[PDB]
RNA sequence: GUAACCGGAGAGGGAACCCACU
């Protein structure tokens, strides 16, 4: 779920950055540092919107690096056990299906697809479709989904869902 | 770095950004003995050395 | 990989991955050249510098012109044992070659060594693979690579190309039937180069390789000098697309242009999003100006080239020898 | 214990302010111009430019202002705060489809007014 | 422009006692 939250961090500065214009290039390494990264316990920092404070930054004893204490309010993405957002498919597998939601991707699994979603190997595009042939997924669509377990891999979250809840499909 | 660890004003390591150490009393390839503004080279003690 | 001739595909050539055929082949390659390493035991040329070009006026030369080729050796051993060598050691099985016994047309050649190329010649419209025999190793036991250097042109050439052509002029062998044609590549004396750079083939020449008449020696050659256009110019760089930004340093993304044999980055290139395909990739770089700059990439070696490659490709490109350069050098003699 | 339904969060977590797709999507746009703008950046991550095609295409109401007036609408009445961002982004057309899909609502409100809020959300849908 | 042919490997115990130096 998407979120408004303040976060601290301290950032190193080589002495060569000191120049005429240090907070500028404190601003661009707290960007470069913490612009696209993923923690398993606040999820993904999507954006930086404001740095709300910058400390003094404290000269390390025997190295020339400066560190900062920096307030700065950041736009979250960490979801739920529990949590059901819409989802855009990327993939149909025979093992599942894949779709992406934000920058996290998750699949859903055969058994926790309803059986009557049959697959169609033979469609041109691989299909999950009913034996009535009324509820097409493919590629590219747009469905609901129950997110229920996350993983974290590299420092990256990954999740996995559930579809077997009722009204949780095509939208 | 040129002049290296067998002449006495010279130096014994160079150590890059990386922190790769390079000896330079072993026979350094000409091609590390090129030194870059971040790294530092491990001089012998020269005069006014405190 | 394992890839004879990259662009034409040519009938009855067969890798061979059979060890116990492999380990014969390469190490009698290895015992007919006298090499002491491992690998290609083939004699390699080196880039022709300011101080290699003092070499012509202190011995005579012979000179032919580099076609695009890859480096290439055959071991004639029997009627169907020819197995065929490459830079890289790979041995490679062709079917229909012949090698007839100039005394006798009914027997083959054994035991005989040759240096040569496999170079695509369009002729007609048509890409014919072809082979040309610039040197010779070994030859029925005799040790023919310790004679002089024409005397073993005019042994490829009475021994091996004309009781070729005797056996097509009675037509118990046919040119059709080969997969590719085989010849010697031509020899001329230095003087006759000149003409070559009223040059009217100066965009159909790659450049110059010099040899010089002593006899044949393994491995690195440091006499044999190729000529290579600087502005043509070119090693291959193992490519690692790094984020190297140091501590307390804003993250900065570069291209680590490696070398074989050295841990280090050799150098760095402007990496870039249109470079970023080739990632952990050999690929060539021109050093036109303080930056070497990506034209191809190598997805045939493996390997980047060696640390005493890169640096003689350095003092090269260092020294740019051009055909203006070298042509009063030699018209003064 | 984590839970949505339950409303367990984060005691660190507990005060952040939840956000829309498309108030997302305007924060996005906003770094997005003033990137393009006062060169010599970095370019941006492949994230964003997910984050940034995801919410366009799941942007419900586009108007700024239209934010403004249904946070404040449906604060006004008496919910848990992270409920207001989920409803939005879901935009459910019936009473038993809000409480299907958040729980917490299930007893908390009639239908009759859920039903109300849920008309006026698709009155000032886009 | 070859399968770098090894990659420069140096780190080399310790405890005890004795003598000696400032």
């Amino acid at each position: 779920m998407f979120y408004h939250i303040s976060l601290e961090h301290e950032i190193l500065l080589h002495p060569r950055y000191f120049g005429p214009n240090l907070l500028n290039t404190v601003k661009q390494k707290l960007f470069t540092e913490v612009e696209g990264t993923c923690t398993g316990k606040y999820g993904f920092v999507i954006a930086v919107t404001t740095i709300d404070n910058i400390g003094a930054g404290v000269i390390q004893p025997g190295r020339g690096f400066v560190l900062y204490p920096v307030k700065y309010k950041a736009i979250v993405f960490r979801p739920f056990k529990g949590e059901v957002v819409d989802a855009v498919v990327t993939q149909v597998n025979k093992v599942g299906l894949f779709t992406e939601i934000g920058p996290m991707s998750c699949f859903i699994s055969r058994h926790s697809i309803p059986s009557e979603m049959e697959f169609d190997p033979n469609s041109n595009p691989p299909c999950y479709k009913t034996m009535d042939e009324d509820i097409v997924i493919q590629q590219d669509d747009e469905i609901r989904l129950k997110i229920v377990g996350t993983r974290v891999d590299k420092n990256d979250i990954f999740a996995i869902g559930s579809l077997m809840d009722d009204y949780l499909g095509l939208v | 770095v040129r002049r290296g660890n067998s002449q006495y004003p010279g130096a014994k390591y160079i150590i890059r950004d990386n922190g790769d150490r390079i000896d330079l009393r072993f026979h350094p390839k000409p091609s590390d003995l090129h030194l870059q503004t971040g790294y530092k080279v491990e001089r012998h003690m020269c005069d006014g050395d405190i | 990989g394992a890839i004879f001739l990259e662009g034409v595909t040519v009938k009855g050539v067969t890798q061979v991955t059979t060890q116990p055929k492999l380990g014969e082949v390469q190490q009698k390659c290895h015992q007919f050249c006298g090499w002491e390493g491992s690998g290609f035991p083939g004699a390699q040329p080196v880039s022709m510098d300011k101080q290699n070009i003092k070499l012509l006026d202190l011995k005579p030369y012979k000179v032919s012109w580099k076609a695009d080729g890859t480096r290439y050796m055959m071991l004639i051993d029997g009627t169907n044992e020819v197995f065929m060598i490459d830079r890289d050691n790979s041995v490679f099985h062709v079917s229909n070659l012949e090698f007839p016994f100039r005394k006798d047309l009914r027997m083959h050649l054994s035991n005989t060594l040759l240096d040569g190329e496999m170079i695509i010649d369009r002729v007609n419209g048509q890409a014919v693979p072809r082979y040309l025999i610039y040197d010779i190793i070994k030859f029925n036991s005799q040790p023919v690579g310790d004679c002089d250097f024409n005397v073993r042109l005019q042994c490829i050439e009475r021994e091996i190309i004309s009781p070729r052509h005797e056996k097509m002029k009675t037509g118990l062998i046919d040119k059709t039937q080969e997969p590719f044609s085989v010849r010697n590549k031509p020899f001329f004396d230095i003087c006759t180069s000149r003409k070559l750079l009223a040059k009217e083939v100066s965009h159909e020449m790659d450049g110059l390789i010099f040899q010089p008449t002593g006899k044949y020696k393994p491995g690195r050659c440091d006499d044999i000098l190729k000529w290579k256009p600087p502005s043509l110019n070119s090693v291959d760089f193992r490519l690692k697309i790094t984020r190297m930004g140091g501590e307390g340093l804003l993250p900065q993304n570069v291209g680590l242009l490696y070398v074989g044999g050295y841990e280090r980055p050799f150098a760095q290139i402007k990496v870039t999003k249109e470079l970023k395909q080739y990632d952990n990739k050999i690929i060539e770089c021109k050093f036109e100006n303080n930056s070497w700059v990506f034209m191809r990439q190598r997805t045939d070696k493996s390997f980047p080239n060696a640390y005493n490659t890169a640096m003689a490709v350095c003092n090269s490109i260092s020294n740019p020898v051009t055909k203006e350069m070298l042509f009063e050098f030699i018209d003064r003699c | 214990e984590e839970d949505a339904s339950q409303l367990i969060f984060p005691k660190e977590f507990e005060t952040a302010e939840t956000l829309l797709n498309s108030e997302v999507h305007m924060l996005l746009e906003h770094r997005k111009q003033q990137n393009e703008s006062a060169e010599d950046e970095q370019e941006l991550s492949e994230v964003f430019m997910k984050t940034l095609n995801y919410t366009a295409r799941f942007s419900r109401f586009k108007n700024r202002e239209t934010i403004a007036s249904v946070r404040s609408l449906l604060l006004q009445k008496k919910l848990h705060k992270f409920e207001l961002a989920c409803l939005a982004n879901l935009c459910p057309e019936t009473a038993e489809e809000s409480k299907a899909l958040i729980p917490s609502l299930e007893g908390r409100f009639e239908d009759e007014e859920l039903q109300q809020i849920l008309d006026d959300i698709q009155t000032k849908r886009s």
